[PDB]
């Protein structure tokens, strides 16, 4: 490695725009740095943002694993755009239509939820007796306070 | 546009890339055999009424509308291949794919136990550097000016020498190691 | 190590629905040339598959047989 | 503390009078002599500490700190013997007698029963660290990495001092076992606003915290092996051990006062964590480990609850453990493959089966697996910390998943997936390596056993 | 289950409520109403380790089906009559409570008859 | 000894495993029967369900004025 | 298009030293040469033997320590007999019956 | 007719419904020569350093390590604050720090509040 | 499992799928005749005729490899390097 290999500072003249799209090693036409907003990227070039599952998974890749090949440049953000971790393959259904569809759902079984919650169903039976006082002595009630005579009749 | 050997992808390979996509998709939307061998005669003579067109804008936009078509009409799951990217079976056997220079690390007395092999390995490695300066000059005689303009290697065109760069590509592990 | 194959002439399409498939076709205007390729599946032992009902019901003939005899045993026991 | 003091004394002796390539067997024996007799300070007390002189006592919470450090010693001079096989024999007794020099600092440190002379020992472990970093290092910004290390905790400790001067003119003495009885309540005001700063502003440079950790991602990866082991393990305990010697005097002001840093913690670690799922250096993502780490502690001093301190310190003890281990791992694959790169060599669990395994346990103990000591010290902490309020264990519990999001994430692009094709210089694990990563892991695997040794000095 | 489209879709002042009951008292239209009688001791009911739940007027049945499948190891089908006795005395509780649905529901349909009356009259 | 593969015909069956298949299908088949047979309560019903509508009124203690 | 004769005869040339090389991985019949070097032992090394050590586990040392095995009490149904002292549990009130 | 695909961040375009793609104009044909040239001067230098029996270790790959520098310590040199870059790190750095402590303060206000007038439960509260 | 495929095998299943086949004569072919100019095929004909052993064989056979096979000795030895038979 040397010195004039590693990345500098954002390129202005078409000569230096030149030498760095040459030291990555591709067109001058296709080299777009990031643009200088004073961000930090410098003179990296701007890749069209895709991840590598979009890649041709026949080709004899240098790195199967990983579908890239040798000294070809690298995303700024290869470490996302890789097979482990977040993919941009085109989906057959609009990205709008499944957010809308799916929120639409959700929302509606959780309404509904509610309203079952406020008109709840049940069997025409009265409440449970249980004998001596509803049990006043089992529920863990304190035996000195005699508690307050509940009688159940029959029918 | 992203081949091993050619720059582009011509009119005729994105007909039958396209053909061979939609009978896939075909074959998977119906399930029984009869049902895909009578819709793949359809979209046979689908494809053959318009074979002998000579316009060639006319041939594009039929490639447009065609692909356009088939987008809007294909299976969500589409049937793979187990050995196919995207399959069940994809690259599961990549953890037994130990390469061959591991057997230079060997010990001497694990190395004992397999003799006529390592001989045999021996005398692979000595073909292969006896004939790594006679490749490489073969390759560097024969690449043009300005570096080579496809990935395709040339063959070994003398006799008693081997083609270029062989090695790694011989002796790759097995699909099933 | 040597897989000997069957005869070629014998997969014609006779009996199975590829014949169907031949009619439409032919009906239409065309032609199915993968027919002979596709036979070997709608003929010999994988003709006549079962239903559903007749899969639920595997069995049920000795399964019924076994039931009648098991309850004229209890009610000879329990006599 | 003398039988301790004198054998570590006499290493250096030992290291300049040895054979022409006998230093580093002699070193590692008697060392580990040392670290085996290093055993007889846990003769502790239910309410007495152990005091044994007028300048040296040795309670329930400097012990496990002292026999950590004196047995990292014979790792480190069997993890430092293999890039020097090169160096000069004269520079091989100098990294020796460099080693032996900052442990005899350490175990003076942690027995100081005078503050201003645990201060004097605190900044004498400068000296040594940053001659091995700016000297034994690899990369050029190492020369960087001896400056952010060195300016950063001086521009805390030197105000520091001025404080401990002025409770020698206050309280009239700094001796520890005189201010447990002499102590006052701190009132509210600016005076003591700014003593409560000055006092702690030190400890959180060299813990680190949030904010004033850009020190520790340059003096880690650009350190040689013993200096990370140095740095992870033991160096950055000397904040929390000041904190916890500190915070008697400063109360009841730290009700209040403790506020910021709590918060900068609390959300430094998420940062950590976060900055580790994107790392592309190995080196780097074990440093941000050890700073998310480290504020952890920080948060479990500042809330001061007995179950805070029992989690802070077994924490200290876990994470140097782990830490070393993951450091020393590092190490060996940067040994194999020349590089520090995380994408570099992927799929190294088909060629070495019994250091994928390595891995895959020191990941475990990484993300704090029960019933490891780990897991006993992050729980206690969120125990408390949740004692202390109910919100916070969001804080907590989301930081957990980003750790189990990026210790595995370690295991992973180092170990599993097809291998790289262009790599064929992988070695098979060296007797030397594996025996490093045995001794880093069965102490820490022991210790789940009888955990009562490590939980602090009101256990 | 008509009586959630009676009370639901229909008029709920008439339809009776299952969080509480009974609002009219017992002794209204009774004469001389009889109580249930306990018999299972409550030291009985006790030490027996009975479920709270299954404590229910007639847990007698169920301590001797308990005792009768303990006793019969390892035979656990001998003695399903026992069972039978269990499940016919909860059946007829829930044709108690039934009733006494049934009983709330018709009072309160008098109790609308009644003022309508007074709404007619007057 | 083992079963050699076929091309595109059916595959050779052993007898074992197709009178194993009978008896265990006859085995469930049997013991469905059999426990309709006997239980027959939990399937169709337990207990009678008596109409709430046909309960008279004097033994629900209705005054009648 | 069809194959072009010069990578042809690159595919035909690689394919020759592939199956070569194929070939060369089987193994002779010595290979590979290694170095030179009870029916109830299941039902007694892995049965008998811990429940031996931990029954005595167990009854000298854990029972030995107070409160580490505690037993819910054994259910007392009436008409049983108590072997303790022998108090007999008097049967229940006679049944109003149903059926 | 047919719904046309819209393209998202997290969903691209289809490569086969690119218009561009179907261009046959010269200029494309020429960036695609010399594309592939690029390619294959870099495969053939790659692949003759890769081949070599002699070599016993890592292919070095400048473009690794041109990126791994360019991460790391080439972002200070190229950073100018402005307006964009100071408005991002004020949200960023002090933002959630204040809110933090502003719900924590909150919330221990509160909780002590309840517990100086004994509203507050612990009855069984003793480890903390 | 998976029972070993030799080349002569795999030559009498290409020459089997190939018979079944109506629109190429059986009397006609040969083992190295070519599908343009010796049988009188159609590109489609030869996609068919890729997909076809595709679904014999049980695995893909990639575009850029399926467009340079047109005689059934190419699709023996291509076969044969992938499936690596003849060890
Ligand atoms: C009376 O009609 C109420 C019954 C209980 C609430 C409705 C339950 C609906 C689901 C069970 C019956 C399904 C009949 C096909």
């Amino acid at each position: 490695i040397t010195k004039d290999m590693l990345p500098g500072p954002y390129p202005k003249t078409p000569e230096e725009r030149a030498a760095a799209a040459k030291k990555y090693n591709m067109r001058v036409e296709d080299y777009e740095p990031y643009p200088d907003d004073g961000m930090g990227y410098g003179d990296y070039p701007k890749l069209p943002d895709r991840s590598q599952q979009e890649r041709d998974p026949w080709y004899d890749w240098d790195h199967p694993d990983l579908r890239l090949n040798w000294g070809e440049p690298m995303h700024w953000d290869l470490d996302m755009y890789i097979r482990n971790r977040v993919d941009t393959s085109p989906t057959p259904v609009n990205w709008n239509l499944m957010c809308k569809h799916l929120f639409g759902f959700v929302a509606f079984m959780l309404f509904m939820f509610w309203v079952g919650e406020t008109y709840p169903t049940y069997q025409p039976v009265g409440p449970k007796q249980y004998p001596y006082n509803n049990l006043y002595l089992e529920r863990g009630g304190d035996p000195n306070k005699e508690p307050e005579p509940v009688v159940h009749y029959e029918i | 546009a992203f081949l091993p050997s050619a720059a582009y992808l011509t009119h005729q390979q994105k007909v039958l890339q396209l053909y061979k996509r939609a009978l896939r998709h075909l074959e998977s939307r119906c399930v029984h055999r009869d049902k895909y061998r009578y819709f793949a005669c359809l979209l046979r003579a689908r494809f053959d009424e318009h074979k002998n067109e000579k316009d060639m804008v006319k041939a594009t936009q039929l490639l447009r509308e065609a692909e356009k078509e088939f987008w809007h009409g294909q299976h969500p799951q589409p049937y793979i291949f187990p050995e196919s990217p995207g399959g069940t079976s994809y690259e599961r056997y990549e953890c037994y794919k130990v390469p061959e220079w591991c057997l230079d690390d060997w010990h001497p007395s694990e190395k004992a136990m397999y003799p006529d092999y390592f001989a045999k390995r021996e005398q692979w490695k000595k073909l292969r550097r006896e004939s790594w300066e006679r490749e490489v000059k073969q390759l560097q005689e024969e690449t043009p000016v300005g570096g080579p303009r496809t990935e395709a290697l040339p063959p070994a065109r003398k006799q008693g020498d081997l083609p270029p760069l062989w090695w790694h590509i011989v002796t790759r592990p097995r699909e099933r190691p | 190590s040597k897989m000997e194959l069957p005869d070629y002439k014998q997969w014609k399409i006779e009996g199975t629905p590829l014949e169907t498939v031949q009619e439409k076709l032919a009906a239409r205007g065309l032609r199915d040339p993968w027919g002979r390729n596709e036979a070997w599946r709608y003929m010999g032992g994988f003709a006549n598959n079962v239903s559903f009902v007749g899969a639920l019901l595997k069995g049920f003939k000795w399964g019924f047989a076994a039931f009648v005899v098991a309850v004229g045993a209890e009610y000879y026991l329990e006599s | 503390m003398l039988k301790y003091i004198i054998p570590t004394m006499m290493l250096m002796p030992l290291t300049w009078l040895s054979k022409n390539s006998m230093i580093w067997i002699n070193t590692t024996l008697h060392s580990l002599l040392i670290s085996l007799t290093s055993l007889l300070l846990l003769n502790q007390f239910g309410d007495n500490s152990l005091n044994f002189s007028l300048t040296f006592f040795s309670d329930s919470l400097s012990t496990p700190l002292l026999i950590l450090t004196m047995w990292l010693l014979p790792l480190m001079l069997m993890a430092s013997q293999h890039h020097l096989s090169k160096e000069n024999l004269a520079r091989k007794k100098l990294f020796i007698s460099m080693l032996i020099l900052l442990q005899l600092f350490l175990i003076m440190t942690f027995t100081a029963t005078e503050l201003i002379f645990f201060y004097i020992m605190f900044e004498a472990t400068l000296v040594p660290t940053l001659i091995i970093i700016t000297r034994w290092g690899n990369q050029t910004e190492r020369l960087n990495a001896g400056l952010y290390f060195l300016f950063y905790t001086l521009a805390g400790s030197l105000p520091l001092l001025v404080a401990l001067i002025y409770i020698q003119n206050t309280m009239g003495s700094l001796n520890f076992l005189i201010l447990q009885y002499w102590v006052q309540p701190m009132p509210n005001s600016w005076s003591n606003t700014f003593m409560w700063l000055a006092c702690m502003m030190a400890f959180m440079v060299k813990m680190p915290l949030y904010g004033l950790h850009l020190w520790l991602p340059k003096a880690h990866v650009e350190a040689p092996i013993a200096g990370s082991m140095v740095l992870a393990a033991i160096l950055l305990k000397l904040g929390g051990y000041g904190m916890m010697r500190i915070t008697l005097l400063l109360n009841p002001i730290t009700d209040f006062m403790a506020y910021p840093f709590i918060m900068l913690s609390l959300w430094g670690m998420i940062m950590t964590s976060s900055i580790c799922l994107r790392q592309t250096d190995l080196k780097s993502l074990i440093a941000y480990s050890s700073v998310s780490h480290m504020a952890l502690v920080i948060v479990a001093i500042l809330i001061q609850t007995p179950w805070s301190y029992m989690g802070a310190t077994a924490l200290m003890i876990a994470h140097g453990l782990t830490s070393s281990m993951l450091f020393c791992l590092a190490n060996s694959n940067y040994e194999r493959v020349h590089s520090r790169t995380m994408i570099l060599a992927r799929g190294l669990q088909t060629l070495l089966p019994l250091m994928a395994a390595w891995w895959l346990l020191a990941s475990l103990t990484n993300l704090a697996l029960p019933p490891s000591i780990n897991l006993i010290g992050e729980l206690f902490v969120v125990m408390s910390t949740f004692s202390w309020s109910n919100i916070t264990i969001i804080l907590m519990g989301l930081n957990m998943v980003i750790t189990a999001l990026y210790s595995l994430y370690m295991l992973i692009t180092t170990q599993r997936g097809k291998h790289t094709h262009h790599i064929n210089n992988i070695l098979p694990s060296f007797t030397r390596e594996n025996a490093l990563m045995s001794l880093h892991m069965l102490p820490l695997l022991l210790l789940s056993l009888n955990p009562k040794i490590i939980l602090g000095p009101l256990y | 289950g008509a009586h959630l489209a009676r009370r639901y879709l229909g008029d709920a002042s008439v339809e009776p409520e299952p969080l509480r009951m009974p609002t009219f008292p017992p002794d209204y239209g009774f004469p001389e109403r009889k109580e249930r009688e306990m018999v299972a001791t409550q030291q009985e009911m006790n030490d027996a380790q009975l479920v709270l739940q299954q404590r229910d007027y007639c847990a007698h049945y169920l301590i001797r089906f308990l005792k009768c499948k303990r006793d019969s190891f390892p035979n656990f089908l001998a003695c399903k009559h026992e069972q039978h006795d269990w499940d016919y005395c909860e059946h007829l509780d829930y044709v108690k409570r039934m009733k006494e649905f049934e009983r709330e529901r018709r009072l309160l349909q008098r109790k609308k008859r009644r003022e309508q009356r007074e709404a007619d009259m007057a | 000894a083992h079963i050699e593969p076929r091309y595109r015909q059916f595959p050779q069956l052993t007898r074992s495993q197709v009178i194993q298949a009978e008896f265990f299908s006859a085995t469930m088949w049997f013991w469905i029967l059999w426990r309709f047979w006997h239980d027959s309560d939990a399937v169709l019903g337990h207990f009678p369900y008596p109409d709430p509508s046909q309960w008279t009124d004097e033994e629900l203690g209705i005054p009648p004025d | 298009s069809g194959y072009t004769p010069d990578e042809k005869l690159r595919l035909q040339q690689l394919r020759e030293l592939r199956r070569r090389w194929l070939k060369d991985q089987e193994l002779s019949p010595r290979e590979p040469v290694l170095p030179p070097r009870r029916h109830s032992i299941f039902a007694f090394t892995h049965v008998l033997i811990p429940v031996w050590i931990i029954h005595y586990y167990l009854k000298y040392h854990v029972t030995t320590k107070p409160y580490t095995i505690v037993e819910k009490k054994p259910r007392i149904f009436p008409g049983d007999t108590i072997l303790e002292t022998g108090e007999v549990i008097p049967p229940m009130k006679e049944f109003p019956d149903q059926h | 007719s047919f719904p046309k695909y819209e393209p998202s961040r997290l969903a691209s375009l289809p490569t086969t419904l690119d218009p561009a793609e179907y261009d046959i104009s010269s200029e494309t044909r020429k960036a695609q020569a010399e594309r592939l040239a690029i390619r294959s001067r870099l495969k053939r230098e790659y692949q003759l350093q890769y081949n070599d029996p002699s070599r016993r270790g890592v292919v070095e790959d400048p473009a690794l390590i041109r990126w791994t520098c360019a991460r790391s310590a080439n972002v200070y040199p190229n950073f100018r604050p402005n307006t964009k870059t100071s408005l991002l790190g004020a949200l960023f750095g002090i933002g959630p720090l204040i809110f933090w402590y502003y719900v924590f303060k909150t919330d221990r206000d509160r909780k002590e509040k309840l517990i100086q007038e004994g509203k507050l439960d612990r009855t069984f509260n003793i480890s903390y | 499992d998976a029972p070993p495929l030799t080349l002569e095998g795999i030559k009498d299943r290409v020459l089997y799928v190939l018979k079944l086949y109506d629109k190429i004569d059986p009397e006609k072919l040969s083992v190295n005749s070519h599908f343009m100019k010796d049988l009188g095929l159609d590109s489609l004909d030869q996609v068919e005729i890729i997909m076809a052993m595709e679904d014999e064989f049980g695995f893909e056979i990639p575009d850029i490899d399926a467009e340079k096979l047109m005689c059934p000795q190419e699709i023996v030895d291509y076969i044969a390097d992938k499936k690596d038979v003849y060890e």
